RNA sequence: AGGAGAGGUA
């Protein structure tokens, strides 16, 4: 699951050649943060 | 008159003029003007 | 950057006084009177509440 | 300012009265390029070429 | 004295110009201030002594305190071949030769 | 052993007490309480290494009481004083 | 060669403010009591957090750090045991004696900015609820969306480490100085010199009496030991005009609490902890 | 076959660049809870010629047993106690212990009671001297100890020290007399540390360490601080005004002395002779030409700066008259730990003479005011027009001080003067 | 970026730089002013004594 | 008569007294002032002919002799130098250091949009604070990014000799509450024209670790199928992963790691007046020499640095900050400006501090925190503005 | 750059050895003069 | 992995 840039759409592309956002034209993707438990010491 | 303006008024005017100068030209304007002149002419 | 809590110098709870300080500044109150109205007798808390800069607004906007 | 050699430059490494209000004479990098790199003052502007013709207006003044 | 012409030594010319006033000038203590050619006039020992005096003056001007034996060892090491060689590679090569 | 006992051979009626995991808040009050006793001649504490949490107390007494006895008496007196202060505070707060 | 007899008189007492005078004691006892109540009294605070969703503009560590500094009620701090000394459990979630679990969940579905304060922080134990003063301590600010959900626990800790378990706030004590006036050299001074001497004091510690035309001592506890009036008297030419010396056996305490425990309860806990430490040190 | 580093091992410490053989010092490894940092005693900074401002020490761990054996027998700290350059002691008291010892031995009016003296006796290795002060007042019990006896517990009983210059006499390990000077405490030909090293040379390091600890404790008990009163250097406003007027008159007198000294040339032989000259007023009324003439010649500039220093030593001497005994700057200057008298003079009264090293194309107007900078004929505006000059030797006097506030032209002059040492 | 709207300013630049640099390969490049001799003033030098007239565009010194 | 109209000339605006009276006619843009002749641009060559006044007060004393006037004398300095309070009260070398090195090495506001930037070694302070004192240049610029750092209570006193050789002793309690705590973000870039993949612990199916994974030494950060592994001194927590490509078709991957840099013992801190030093010892709050009101000093510095470095005005800055911060037992007409060439007099600062209820010399009586006894000499205390440099302890460990 | 005299300096004159550590140094008056904190 | 160029520390 990847998030595009100025356009809001989930890419979810894992192919090597798939770097361009679908239904878009920009090639900038941000990795989305999943629901994982992380422990921190205050 | 020469001294009718007052001392504090001149200080406030100097501060306002400095603020206006910083608002108009900005911190960097020489590079922008040089680049714009190169493109146009 | 939200207001720093616990006022590192002398350890005073000032985390809930930023909104009141802004409200006092919105009226015809100076910084000294606004800080005095918050029951702050030490200058460390006054420095903490006077030197803070509101940066989270720009983070939310940008 | 470009210098032929870094070991010796001359009098360029020292402040000059022509720096009054144009470049900062109190701040300069320390090291090999000591005095060669000069920071411009706050009220510093660089003039640009004027498209208007000044020769025509000079004869009108006398 | 001017050094325009190196054919004649400056001390040699100075001695000739002082003939009318030989008595006034005390020649028992007069010596050139240079170190290199002083050995050719008053011997290696006089040049070594003047070098030691100049080194002591330089140390005093520097503000530090240095023992006498170090300066004496430096003077004896720099004049072991009868001449004060330079600190460059040529001087060391000549000293070894 | 939190508290260690080490007698001094050079000086008679002299001992050194080493307390681990202690700070100035205890050494200062112990030293001040020791000075009240007339039999105590030398009483002091030192913290040589801030990183090593240890307190060394040196007690010198006359030929009438052991340094350990004086130390125990000072501790008991300090405890009694603290109890009296607590009672006074409890009475005043009500 | 025996114990002392302290005397305590309370001037003002409130939930978080207490000002009382201690007499017939050495400065060492007052200093030790201050140190114990400022660094040895244990409280309960958040030390371990576990977040699940964090899409805010602030980092997770920043939120955890500002969460760990939130004051909590510590009425059970003396009875609770330390985490390292708890052999019943290794420590995970809610615990019977050591760990109190906290749950937080914030979701913004409106256009207005949502402020996540300390009021919406729920815990299983009703006795470890955060102290409410007001709007509460603001944690983060959320725009439309940007959900924040986390799980945190609180453990008993000493104020010596991390400086977040210390309930005391500006515990001070003075020697309660006594002002001595010779009252004979003041007659030689002129009317103008008296006003100059009065205005030389940084604080309002000396007063002027119009009916007697002489200086008087009002509120001697606000002298602050600033050698300004003495210096002015020396400059005017009177060396022995005013003599001020601290009192060794008199003290005035000023204890301000952070809301975790009451000031009187804080003093009692400090005394109990000092007694326990002395008993442990006892051979 | 390898084991981790532990206590008792020796390492070779060095601070680059190695300007002397004393940089290499073998020290025993001590494990500390601190991480990513190494702790060194502040006294040992003198052999390394470094300070704690970002300096990094790189050490060498010997692996061979013979290398370790020879490391602590020749390169150890106790083997390098005698400096090989001048023959004096290598280790001094430091910047803090020197000041603490000066304060202890100078005041002579603060008496330490039994409790404080016993507390300080823990660090000192020797026993406690007699109080020597039984009653200081008719109604004063608890006999006290004098300050100079506290410093007397730092010497062996068999050690005798005499310093006639400072009137310091040490008999049977007790300090008997001391007046002023603080020269025996500092490094020198007849310092007490050198005598202690020449006496035993077996426990000097422990004595120095104990002295440093005791002096640090005593200074913590006392407390040293720098406030605005130290920089003001006056009791009240009237004293400050009197000091300012005195400084102005002294600077004027120094300028007059320099102008008089400028006449010691072959051109004024007729005027300097004992005869009748009608041009006496010409040499006095020409005040603005003397600076221009000085800025053009090098020998004249050297004579002027020498005369200015000679006449300004007296001006600098006024700090002791206008400074109190409690002034921190005065204490640190007299102790010699840090700073000098001229630095205090520049701090409070006036900076003084400001001259550059190399020649420049501009010269200071000798006035450093708003009107001087706007003068077309001023030397700062290229040339004064008196033939046209091409080079100048800057020479300016700043009447203001740092505390008062530097004039923009004065700030420019100071920047020009201090431009040196910026380029390495 | 220049003369952009309020909505376009919210998304994009952080409003901390006025934009005096260049983007060549993802790294910011900034020009530094070069001090040059004036070419419209008569220049007189010494050793030897000479006066030179600078060239504006073509080499007519 | 010489007239220049070419480019490259440097000029500054100067007030003209001839048209100054036209201003008063019963916020003005700069263009309007230029058009009306109130202000004009003067070149370097033209300035030598005109007579220019330095200050407004000096202009009114002797009129009809000054052709031009300066708006402010502090504008002559640079942007990084004019903001320094009491610039002329310090030595030239220290001002040079502060305006050249320490300003660049300070840690403050990084950016308000960290997601769009993948720059290497991005550092941001948790709680940046503006200085108590005000500067005319800073007020006119209306930007708080000129000052980077935090202000803490600084007491000039010796502390068991742990601050010798210009060292710094800080308060452990103050640092643990969030003072001088900053985050460091480091980015790693890889270019692929092989493909991204795991190829057989924390890596996902796409070849990149999930957000929130604690990366350590010897762990693969970018998987290519080669892979890129973290070095000995590389560690952090994954913040974001950015995938992008150019027109040529070459794929780029950027991974950013963030970590918290608490003030360590070896860290180096700098002041606003050229004072440089490293942390000497971390002392507990209970052991500091607390004042009468219990305000313990956060930072303790050795008094021996002042006579050597010769940096006056830092004490003046501390006194001014203390006077501003302390309440008055009428807050109007309070001196706050710290213009380098318009510094208030020492008498004014002393009077302002005296009206606040403290000693006029800035020193207050303190009590030892270890024994409780009162110190014989008062200790100067004041909230100066300090900065944290980018040089750390672990960065120099080798 | 590694040529001529620089080659000699970097090869035969100046050499790098193992078992070396480099760290920032701070002050500690509690430690002895002949002891180094590691 | 080796080099070239800049900004920097003691
Ligand atoms: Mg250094
Ligand atoms: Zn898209
Ligand atoms: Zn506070
Ligand atoms: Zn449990």
């Amino acid at each position: 699951t990847y998030v595009c840039g100025d356009c809001g759409q989930e890419n979810t592309l894992k192919s090597g050649d798939v770097i361009q956002c679908r239904e878009c034209g920009y090639r900038i993707l941000y990795k989305k943060r999943t629901r994982r438990v992380v422990q921190y010491e205050a | 008159n020469l001294s009718e303006l007052g001392e504090g008024f001149l200080q406030s005017f100097c501060k306002k003029a400095a603020t206006s100068f910083f608002d108009k030209y900005g911190l960097i304007s020489h590079q922008l003007n040089s680049y714009n002149y190169f493109i146009e002419h | 950057m939200i207001i720093p809590v616990r006022c590192f110098t002398c350890g005073k709870v000032i985390g809930n006084k930023w909104d009141q300080y802004l409200d006092l500044l919105q009226l015809d109150y100076t910084e000294g009177d606004a800080l005095d109205a918050l029951q702050l007798v030490r200058y460390c808390c006054r420095r903490m509440l006077m030197t803070h800069v509101d940066l989270i607004e720009k983070l939310l906007n940008y | 300012q470009q210098v032929l050699y870094t070991g010796k430059v001359g009098d360029a490494r020292y402040p000059h009265p022509s720096h009054w209000g144009r470049v900062c004479f109190l701040s300069t990098p320390d090291g090999e390029n000591c005095g060669l790199v000069k920071n411009m003052s706050l009220l510093g502007l660089v003039s640009t070429q004027s498209l208007e013709s000044v020769v025509e207006k000079l004869f009108a003044c006398g | 004295m001017y050094g325009d012409r190196g054919k004649r030594n400056c001390w040699t010319a100075l001695l000739e110009t002082c003939l009318p006033i030989m008595d006034m000038i005390d020649w028992g203590r007069s010596h050139p201030d240079n170190i290199r050619q002083c050995c050719s006039v008053y011997g290696i020992d006089a040049g070594r002594s003047i070098f030691v005096a100049n080194l002591e003056s330089a140390v005093s001007d520097t503000g530090k305190e240095i023992l006498r034996e170090h300066l004496l060892l430096v003077a004896d090491s720099l004049s072991v071949t009868g001449e004060f060689v330079a600190l460059n590679a040529k001087g060391w090569s000549k000293q070894r030769q | 052993k939190k508290v260690s006992y080490d007698r001094d051979t050079k000086i008679i009626n002299a001992a050194s007490f080493t307390v681990e995991r202690e700070d100035h808040t205890i050494g200062n009050i112990v030293r001040m309480q020791l000075h009240r006793d007339e039999n105590v001649l030398f009483a002091g504490y030192q913290l040589p290494h801030p990183l090593k949490y240890k307190i060394i107390v040196r007690i010198h007494t006359t030929s009438q009481s052991s340094p350990m006895q004086a130390y125990n008496q000072a501790i008991n007196d300090l405890d009694k004083e603290l109890d009296y202060l607590k009672n006074q505070f409890e009475a005043e707060v009500a | 060669t025996y114990q002392r007899f302290p005397k305590i008189k309370i001037r003002e007492l409130k939930d978080d403010y207490a000002k009382f005078e201690l007499r017939e004691t050495d400065v060492s006892m007052a200093n030790a009591l201050r140190r114990v109540m400022i660094s040895e009294v244990p409280t309960v605070a958040i030390d371990l957090v576990e977040i699940e969703v964090n899409s805010s503009v602030l980092n997770d560590e920043f939120i955890a750090h500002r969460l760990g500094l939130i004051p909590l009620t510590s009425e059970r701090a003396m009875s609770m045991r330390f985490s390292r000394d708890c052999d019943a459990c290794d420590g995970d979630g809610q615990c019977e004696f050591c760990s109190v679990e906290f749950r937080l969940s914030s979701k913004c579905v409106t256009d207005q900015t949502l402020d996540v304060t300390s009021r919406d922080l729920y815990s299983a134990d009703p006795t470890v609820t955060p102290v409410d003063f007001h709007k509460g301590i603001i944690i983060v600010k959320l725009r439309r969306g940007q959900e924040l959900k986390l799980r945190a626990i609180a453990r008993k800790g000493i104020g010596k480490d991390h400086a977040k378990w210390s309930p005391a706030a500006t515990v001070t004590f003075m020697y309660e100085p006594d002002i001595i006036i010779n009252e004979d050299m003041m007659d030689t001074l002129s009317d103008e010199e008296k006003i100059d001497l009065i205005e030389s004091s940084p604080t309002k510690v000396f007063g002027m009496d119009p009916v007697t035309r002489q200086v008087v001592v009002v509120d001697p506890e606000a002298y602050t030991y600033d050698e300004e009036v003495i210096k002015k008297a020396e400059a005017m030419g009177k060396p022995g005009l005013i003599e001020i010396s601290p009192k060794d056996d008199s003290f005035i305490f000023t204890v301000e609490s952070t809301g975790a425990v009451k000031a009187s309860q804080l003093v009692l806990n400090a005394i109990d902890l000092l007694k326990q430490k002395l008993d442990a040190v006892r051979l | 076959i390898f084991r981790s580093l532990m206590d008792g091992d020796t390492v070779l410490m060095n601070r680059p660049p190695s300007i002397h053989q004393h940089s290499l010092i073998a020290m025993t490894v001590r494990i500390l809870p601190t991480t990513s940092v190494v702790s060194l005693n502040p006294i040992c900074c003198l052999p390394f010629r470094g300070d704690f401002d970002g300096d990094c020490l790189h050490g060498y761990v010997p692996q061979s047993i013979q290398a370790k054996v020879e490391l602590d027998e020749l390169v150890a700290l106790d083997k390098q106690l005698i400096n090989r350059q001048n023959g004096r002691n290598l280790l001094s008291l430091g910047q803090d212990s020197l000041t603490a010892a000066y304060l202890v031995n100078v005041e002579k009016n603060c008496y330490l009671n039994r409790a404080q003296m016993q507390q300080l006796q823990m660090y000192c290795p020797f026993q406690l001297p007699p109080p020597a002060i039984i009653k200081a007042s008719p109604s004063s019990t608890e006999p006290q100890w004098t300050g100079m006896q506290l410093f007397g517990m730092l010497f062996p009983p068999g050690f005798d020290y005499t310093y006639p210059l400072n009137n310091v006499v040490v008999s049977n390990g007790e300090l008997l007399s001391f007046s002023e000077g603080s020269a025996w405490l500092r490094d020198g030909e007849g310092n007490f540390i050198e005598r202690l090293l020449k006496h035993d040379k077996g426990k000097v390091l422990d004595i120095i360490y104990s002295a440093q600890e005791m002096l640090s404790q005593w200074l913590l008990m006392r407390g040293l601080s720098v406030s605005l009163a130290d920089l003001y250097l006056s009791s009240d406003l009237q004293s400050r005004k009197n000091l300012t007027e005195e400084i102005s008159y002294g600077l004027r007198e120094a300028e007059q002395v320099c102008n008089k000294q400028q006449l010691m040339v072959e051109s004024w032989r007729d005027f300097l002779a004992v005869n009748g000259e009608d041009k006496e007023e010409d040499s006095v009324s020409d005040l603005a030409r003397f600076c221009y003439e000085r800025q053009k010649s090098a020998t004249l500039s050297e004579l002027a700066v020498s005369a200015f220093k000679d006449a300004y030593r007296d001006v600098q001497a006024l700090a002791y008259r206008y400074g109190d005994q409690s002034n921190s700057f005065l204490i640190m200057s007299k102790a010699g730990s840090k700073g000098n008298i001229g630095k205090l003079v520049q701090h409070s009264m006036c900076i003084g003479l400001q001259n550059s090293a190399v020649s420049l194309s501009f010269g200071f107007p000798r006035e450093l005011t708003c009107a001087a900078w706007n003068d077309p004929n001023s030397p700062l505006r290229g040339a004064k027009g008196k033939t046209t000059t091409e080079s100048y030797v800057p020479y300016g006097v700043i009447e203001n001080s740092f505390l008062t506030g530097l004039n923009p032209l004065e700030s420019f002059v100071h920047s020009v003067t201090s431009r040196d040492s910026s380029f390495s | 970026t220049s003369e952009k709207g309020k909505e376009n300013c919210k998304k994009g630049d952080c409003a901390f730089d006025q934009g005096g640099y260049f983007v060549i390969k993802g790294a910011e490049k900034v020009f530094i002013a070069q001090e040059q001799m004036c070419t419209k003033r008569l220049w007189i030098s010494n050793s030897p004594w000479t006066v030179s007239f600078r060239s504006e565009n073509k080499r007519n010194r | 008569v010489r007239i220049f109209t070419d480019a490259g000339r440097l000029l500054r605006p100067l007030l003209v007294v001839e048209n100054l009276q036209k201003l008063k006619q019963e916020q003005y843009p700069f263009d309007h002032l230029l058009d009306h002749g109130i202000l004009e641009l003067i070149g370097i060559e033209e300035e030598e002919d005109c007579n220019t006044a330095w200050g407004i007060k000096q202009l009114l004393k002797e009129p009809k002799i000054y052709t031009h006037c300066e708006l402010d004398l502090s504008f002559l300095l640079g942007v990084s130098c004019a903001v320094v309070p009491f610039a002329n009260h310090d030595h030239g070398r220290r001002v040079l250091y502060q305006s050249q090195k320490h300003c660049q090495q300070a840690i403050g506001f990084s950016s308000t949009n960290p997601n769009i930037r993948c720059d290497t070694l991005s550092q941001q302070l948790f709680y940046p604070q503006k200085p108590l004192f005000k500067t005319l240049a800073s007020e006119c610029l209306k930007k708080e990014v000129l000052f980077n750092g935090q202000n803490a209570i600084v007491a000039v006193n010796v502390h068991l000799g742990y601050n010798q050789e210009d060292s710094i002793v800080m308060n452990k309690a103050s640092l643990e509450r969030g003072m001088f705590r900053s985050e460091q973000i480091r980015s790693y870039k890889a270019e692929v024209d092989v493909q991204f993949g795991k190829t057989h612990d924390s890596l996902e199916d796409d070849g990149f670790p999930f957000i929130g994974a604690n990366m350590s030494t010897g762990d693969i950060v970018i998987g290519r199928c080669h892979s890129i592994k973290l070095k000995h001194t590389e560690r952090g927590i994954v913040q974001k992963v950015v995938l992008s490509s150019n027109d040529e078709g070459k794929n780029f991957a950027a991974v950013s790691l963030r970590q918290v840099r608490s003030p360590c013992l070896g860290d180096k801190f700098s002041s606003m007046h050229g004072q440089k030093g490293v942390l000497g010892y971390l002392e507990e709050q209970q052991n500091f020499p607390f004042t009468i009101q219990g305000i313990v000093p956060d930072i303790v510095i050795n008094p021996h640095a002042f006579p050597s470095r010769q940096t006056p005005g830092q004490l003046l800055e501390a006194a001014l900050s203390k006077g501003i911060a302390c309440p008055i037992q009428a807050y109007t007409k309070l001196t706050r400006h710290a213009t380098p060439f318009s510094t208030p007099g020492v008498t004014e600062i002393t009077e302002q501090l005296h009206r606040a209820g403290f000693s006029r010399w800035g020193n207050e009586r303190v009590y030892n925190g270890r024994s409780g006894e009162m110190m014989r000499s008062m200790i100067f205390m004041g909230p100066t503005f300090y900065q944290r440099l980018v040089h750390m302890s672990e960065d120099k460990v080798k | 750059k590694l040529c001529g005299l620089r080659f000699m300096k970097d090869v035969l004159l100046g050499k790098r050895s193992d078992h070396t550590f480099r760290t920032v140094v701070v002050g500690d008056p509690s430690l002895k003069l002949n002891e180094i904190g590691i």
